[PDB]
């Protein structure tokens, strides 16, 4: 049996509240939803 | 940062004439060994030729390294680093790219 | 830092390196 | 010597310059004395 | 690129309440993993 | 209209995974249980196994790797092991069209009956698929037409049924222009007498155009004790050549008259091998030796000599299909052979014959590195 | 090496002289071998004469000479014979100057066991024996089948007996590092004596694993890498690649503060303590600066040996979890050491033609001065293995087989990776091993090609 | 992907077609 | 081997001993391996046979014979090459099976479990 | 061209557990006490 | 090419010499050495005998 808390935020969180209510432990969440990205640029060959 | 110099395996160039020079020195050394055996040369003499042939070969190669870089590959990373004064010494390079 | 200064002042290819064929048979920007 | 002697340096070193010079020769961009590039020819390529 | 990797938000578990454990580096019977391992596994859960 | 360019070869026999056919007794032995010590025997080998040969399947895989096209003719069961073998060959690109699959027989297994009547007697009730193929349908006539070399080993002569098939196949190939290669590779039962063996192998020898035998096999066939006595002759007072002054291993060249007991009119070439160290060649008009080397000690912990013989036979077949002046010009043959020695050297550097059979590029590079430019 | 009947040491040698067997390995006293000719070369040379006439370098009477293969008596055959365990754990040592090798052996000894462990892509092959002999692994003492597994214990059942093997969970070491064993065997499996059952810290799958594999580029970056400093990404911090656990012990002999203490006054298990807090009740034991951790255990140890019943010792053990920070020292296996100077967000890091961002950036002016070309060979092979899913264990001195052997291995492998996964940047024919990368801040290409790899 | 492990050699095909496909 | 257990669990037998076992009665399956220190493929079979032993502890007897020591027996039992195994049944009406080559561990298990 | 020493010797699968009872490893090590007891040098409590 | 100082010429008339091969040695320096040291080398025998 476990209890969980969920949040929406940006970036990453340092586990600042080491002091805690009994039985509660924090985890450093990373809230970034995009794993990777790339882009490329090429010529349309339209002359002038 | 913008130019971004880096060093790779094939940027460590060696003078074009090394193979010919090492191959010839090795021939001279074999011939002298056959002759020590047959009685035509003494031992102090064998010792001397061996130290001397090898020092000349190494030294000529060092001398010729800079001309090769300045004439054939001016912008190589190894040259830029040494000529600039940034890091490296001719002796240190000789060891990476010569003998 | 020295590497950067050298690169800025190093220069450009002058003759055979910049043109394949003799310039005889046949730079441009001018700035104020 | 009367009989050829073995050496570790009997075979020419493999390199990028030789591969390119051969390829361009087939195309017709350069003409070289011979069918295999020489050491002086490889040196000029590095320059140009 | 800078917006995709950097400006988009997401939702994650941030705190857990385990009822009867002395600490996170302990162990519990009947579970093959320590409390630290369970917590790491939770840090990897995806939510929307 | 014509066939594909690298000419095809056929290997006929039994597909077995890692089987060494030749077994004789060895004076040196190591611990019964500790197998970490057995490598030492690979470093200094008992002589009969300096370059151990193997199953016909292995020669085909090596031929393809060295460039070349090969086909395997045989029967394997529809059991699991059988399917694994065909997969391996197909993956290695050996043509597997002539392999027949049977549903009533199982690969690698022979049923025997053990009877004791004051002696241990074993008799054979059923035979393995590999050793049971029939002329009738197991023979694909198409593959036989394209093939320019037929390769068989002596194991086929130890089963009655395959013996009959071998002879039908040899005949059909010759009709269509084929040349037969008998790589002997004698099995254990056939090392008992010179007389029993000469008789059993006779028909096959006379229907063969190219033959490969080991040094220990050739002597077994002719005067084995006489050769042994010769190698232990040390002169009493003075040496007769400066060579005898130096205490080095024997590398005798068998004179052409000595091998006359075994020549026949249709024999183009005979090769006798002493590991990768020496290869002797005999032709209707010329004779000689090609010098070689071996360095199993360069890699002491990954050395196995298991497929080296298969590799030397493959390099020979590859050069023979492509270069046709080998038969008539001594120099060409010699230069070409140095490639086969190289294939063998590289095959002694990995554990397992199929793992580590050399590729063509690697073999040329070792020839170039080992030999002086003029010889190559 | 081994120790002889007399105090002297002995080096193994192989006799190539003809004899019945023709070979034996013998161990020779420091004196005896000065009188034999020993060669370490090989037999791969043939001219128009025979093999026996070919020449090789050799030692005789404390000197080096060249002689024919006929006159040699003993040959040295083993790959790792002339070196110790640390030097034998460096890959491509032939290409690194010897001064560096001293530095390198020294730095491996200073590594910290990390919270999760990972094996190397490139290694030398002695990592396997180093793990067997350390004592950090659990190996079977008898053959059997595994009947029960729990995080605390393993039961092995062999021929009518059941043997219980205890495991180690979160324990301190003399140097304040953590030891923890993790199981490698699923229940129901047969084992033979000597086979692995559990893995220790800094060990994965039976091999020594003291570090991690990361994407790196060698280039100058705004001065953050001046001298020997490193710039790193935040991924390492938030994905926990370099986090380690450290345990310390504090012991004694017998307002907000005192919140933790129990009835006897000893701090309870599971407390989070900070500097100043009393741990055990004037004579109070209190936390020093910089220690802040969970109290993993307390031990009231009764003692004997003193004139009085030995003052019972109360020991407190505290655990700190530590992540990578500015100021930490990191190193590779080829003599390269540096201190972290800045952590930057992924968006600002340099990036490749695949889109990925490099984890660390190192200065490239270091190699010419320090003479280690080994790193360049290792970074490049690492990239290949990651893409093709292979690990490579290569023994030292590979050029015995052929000239330029290492180059042939690295370049060939990079090409295969480039072809199989279609990334053309992995092998570039004009400048092999180097590629063109872009800047995170502006999107512009850096001007000259750069070395990228996973060391 | 069983198809991946079936090779043309097994499905009988006449020679001229086989040689051509393998080409 | 009271305090230290032996590492190797397959034992070398001799021609006479093999014959007694065959002529006498048995209640569990017998596997006999022919080997030589010299063969390279054999180094790999040994590791496999030792595993089969751990698995089938008193439900099979696995025994080994060396060809150098007993060459004639091998010829009589019709062995054509070195990595060879004979699987013999506890029932004496059934035929024995000879397998030649390195064969996988599952095949070995299938023969013992189903055929013998 | 292709390397003379085959690269297969070098390759190991990424998820492999080493077998210590293999051809290249030394014999399994014995606990000192047990070894000493087997050879009789140390005697048991019952025996004293 | 010229060789004015005392020099050792190592070639003979009509010998073909390839590029970058040492044809002669200048030995220009003629300085007495106070660093001179006499050293002893020992030859050893490679076979047993009289
Ligand atoms: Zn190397």
């Amino acid at each position: 049996c476990i209890g969980l808390q969920i949040e929406r935020n940006r970036g990453y969180l340092i586990k600042t509240p080491h002091n805690f209510q009994d039985g509660s432990y924090p985890i450093d969440a990373v809230f970034m939803p995009v794993r990777n990205a790339n882009h490329s640029i090429h010529s349309y060959g339209n002359g002038n | 940062t913008a130019t971004s110099i880096s060093l790779g395996i094939d940027d460590l160039l060696t003078i074009p004439s090394k193979g010919w020079l090492v191959q010839d020195a090795e021939q001279q050394s074999l011939i002298l060994e056959k002759h020590h055996h047959y009685g035509n040369v003494h031992a102090v003499e064998k010792l001397r030729q061996s130290i001397e042939i090898w020092y000349a070969t190494s030294e000529y190669l060092r001398q010729e390294m800079n001309p090769n870089f300045r004439m054939t590959d001016p912008f190589n990373p190894v040259h830029i680093m040494s000529f600039s004064g940034a890091r490296g010494n001719a002796s240190q390079v000789h060891q990476l790219v010569g003998m | 830092m020295l590497i950067g200064l050298y690169v800025l002042t190093s220069g450009n290819h002058r003759g055979i390196c910049v043109n394949r064929y003799n310039p005889c048979n046949r730079k441009e920007p001018f700035f104020s | 010597p009367e009989k050829e002697q073995w050496s570790r340096w009997q075979r020419r070193r493999p390199d990028v310059e030789t591969v390119f010079l051969k390829a361009m020769a087939e195309t017709g961009q350069v003409k070289l004395y011979g069918d295999h590039p020489t050491l002086t020819e490889t040196a000029l390529y590095r320059a140009r | 690129r800078r917006a995709l990797l950097g400006e988009i938000e997401g939702t994650c578990i941030t705190r857990v309440k385990s009822e009867k454990v002395p600490h996170e580096y302990s162990t519990i019977t009947g579970i093959q993993e320590s409390v630290h391992e369970i917590l790491m596994n939770l840090k990897e859960i995806i939510l929307r | 209209f014509p066939y594909p360019n690298p000419p095809l070869v056929i290997c006929f026999g039994a597909a077995q995974k890692e089987f060494v056919p030749t077994v004789r007794v060895s004076h040196e032995q190591m611990h019964q249980d500790k197998y970490s010590e057995w490598k030492m025997l690979q470093w200094n080998p008992p002589e009969f196994v300096r370059a151990p040969g193997g199953p016909p399947s292995n020669v085909a895989i090596s031929h393809v790797r060295l460039g070349g096209r090969a086909a395997f003719m045989g029967k394997v069961g529809n059991d699991e092991f059988g399917q694994e073998m065909v997969l391996l060959m197909n993956k290695e690109k050996v043509q597997t069209r002539a392999v027949k699959f049977d549903d009533s027989m199982r690969t690698g297994c022979t049923h025997m009956k053990i009877k004791f009547e004051d002696g241990k007697m074993k008799v054979e009730k059923v035979k393995e698929p590999a050793e049971d193929s029939l002329s009738s349908s197991e023979l694909n006539l198409d593959v036989l037409k394209e093939a320019r070399i037929f390769h068989f080993n002596s194991e086929v002569l130890t089963s009655s049924s395959m013996r009959s098939t071998l002879f039908k196949a040899i005949s059909l190939s010759k009709k269509f222009g084929g040349l037969v290669f008998f790589d002997l590779n004698l099995p254990l039962p056939l090392w008992r007498s010179r007389d029993e063996t000469r008789n059993l192998i006779k028909e096959a020898w006379e229907q063969a155009n190219i033959i490969e035998v080991s040094r220990q096999e050739l002597e077994f066939l002719l005067d084995e004790e006489h050769y042994e006595r010769k190698r232990n002759y040390r002169p009493q007072y003075f040496a007769e050549n400066f060579e005898q002054t130096k205490q080095r291993r024997d590398y005798y060249h068998y004179t052409p008259a000595e091998i006359a007991p075994l020549w026949h009119d249709g024999l183009k070439l005979l090769f006798v091998t002493d590991g990768t160290l020496r290869l002797h060649y005999y032709s209707p008009s010329f004779d000689g030796v090609v010098v070689g080397t071996e360095d199993v000690l360069i890699t002491p912990f990954t050395c196995d000599r298991t497929g080296s013989g298969d590799a030397v036979v493959a390099g020979i077949m590859r050069k023979l299909t492509t270069q046709p002046e080998m038969y008539h010009d001594q120099d060409v043959l010699e230069r070409q052979l140095r490639f086969a020695i190289a294939a063998g050297i590289i095959s002694q550097w990995t554990i397992g014959a199929v793992r580590g059979f050399p590729t063509e590029s690697a073999t040329q590079n070792l020839k170039e590195q080992v030999y002086v430019p003029s010889m190559w | 090496a081994r120790i002889g009947h007399w105090g002297s040491l002995e080096s193994p040698f192989y006799e190539i002289s003809e004899r019945s067997t023709g070979v034996r390995m013998l161990y020779l006293s420091p004196g005896r071998d000065e009188y034999y000719m020993v060669a370490a070369g090989n037999s791969l040379a043939l001219n128009q004469d025979i093999q026996e006439e070919q020449v090789v370098p050799a030692r005789y009477r404390q000197e080096f000479l060249t002689i024919a293969w006929e006159q040699v008596h003993l040959r040295s055959i083993f790959p790792f014979q002339y070196f110790s365990i640390g030097a034998s754990l460096i890959p491509f040592i032939e290409h690194n100057d010897a001064n560096r090798a001293l530095m390198s052996s020294n730095m491996q000894r200073q590594a910290v066991p990390l919270s999760r462990s990972e094996k190397c892509i490139v290694g030398t092959g002695l990592e396997r024996q180093a793990a067997l002999d350390s004592g950090a692994l659990a190996i079977a003492e008898r053959e059997g089948r595994v009947v029960y597994t729990n995080t605390d214990k393993i039961l092995l059942a062999g021929n009518g007996d059941i043997l219980s093997i205890p495991l180690v969970i979160y324990q301190r070491s003399n140097k304040n590092t953590c030891m923890h064993q993790k199981l490698q065997v699923p229940r129901g499996k047969c084992i033979k004596k000597g086979q692995i059952l559990a893995d220790g810290a800094a060990t994965v799958g039976g091999e020594l694993a003291l570090g991690k594999n990361v994407l790196v580029a060698y280039m100058p970056w705004e001065g953050y890498n001046s001298e020997d400093a490193v710039l790193i990404s935040e991924r390492l911090v938030y994905e926990d690649i370099y986090t380690s656990f450290h345990i310390r012990k504090y012991e004694i002999q017998t307002a907000h503060l005192l919140r933790n203490l129990d009835k006897n006054g000893i701090v309870m298990l599971g407390s989070w303590v900070e500097t100043g807090d009393i741990l055990v009740g004037e004579t109070c034991l209190k936390l020093p600066i910089g220690g802040r951790g969970r109290v993993i255990d307390v031990r009231w140890i009764q003692k004997r040996g003193g004139s009085s019943y030995n003052p019972e010792t109360i020991r407190v053990y505290i655990l700190q979890k530590r992540e990578i920070k500015v100021g930490d020292k990191v190193a590779g296996r080829h003599g390269n050491k540096g201190i972290i100077s800045k952590i930057l967000p992924r968006q600002d890091m340099p990036y490749l033609q695949d889109g990925r961002s490099v984890d660390m950036v190192f200065n490239p002016l270091g190699v010419p001065s320090r003479m280690n070309v080994g790193q360049i060979f290792e970074c490049s092979l690492g990239l290949a293995g990651s893409l093709l899913d292979r690990h490579y264990r290569i023994a030292p001195f590979d050029e015995r087989y052929e000239q330029e052997a290492s180059r042939k291995l690295v370049f060939s492998e990079l090409y295969e990776a480039s072809k199989q996964t279609a990334n053309p940047w992995v092998f570039e024919p004009e400048y092999p091993g180097k590629s063109r990368i872009f800047d995170g801040r502006t999107g512009n290409p850096f001007e000259q090609p750069v070395i990228i790899g996973k060391p | 992907i069983a198809l991946k492990s079936i090779f043309i050699d097994q499905s009988e095909l006449p020679s001229r077609i086989y040689n051509c496909l393998k080409m | 081997g009271k305090y230290v257990r032996e590492d190797y669990l397959v034992k070398k037998v001799s021609a006479k001993d093999i014959q007694e076992l065959i002529k006498g009665e048995r209640n569990v399956p017998l596997i006999i391996d022919f080997y030589a220190t010299w063969c390279g493929p054999c180094i790999l079979m040994a590791q496999e046979l030792e595993m089969l032993a751990v698995e089938y502890e008193s439900n099979a007897l696995i025994v080994k014979v060396d060809t150098d020591d007993e060459y004639e027996f091998a010829r009589d039992m019709q062995v054509r090459g070195l990595p060879t195994l004979y699987f013999i049944s506890p029932d004496p009406n059934k035929d024995a099976i000879r397998t030649e080559g390195l064969i996988p561990i599952q095949m070995m298990r299938d023969i013992i479990n189903n055929d013998l | 061209g292709d390397p003379v020493y085959p690269t297969i010797n070098y390759i190991q699968d990424p998820d492999e557990v080493i077998d210590y009872r293999g051809p290249d490893f030394h014999e399994p090590t014995p606990n000192m006490l047990a070894y000493l007891k087997e050879h009789g040098k140390i005697i048991s409590r019952e025996e004293l | 090419v010229n060789i004015p100082p005392k020099s050792l010429l190592l070639v003979q008339n009509d010998q073909y010499v390839e590029s970058e091969q040492v044809i002669a040695e200048i030995r220009a320096g003629i300085s007495t050495l106070n660093f001179k040291e006499k050293v002893r080398k020992h030859i050893y025998s490679d076979s047993d005998g009289e």
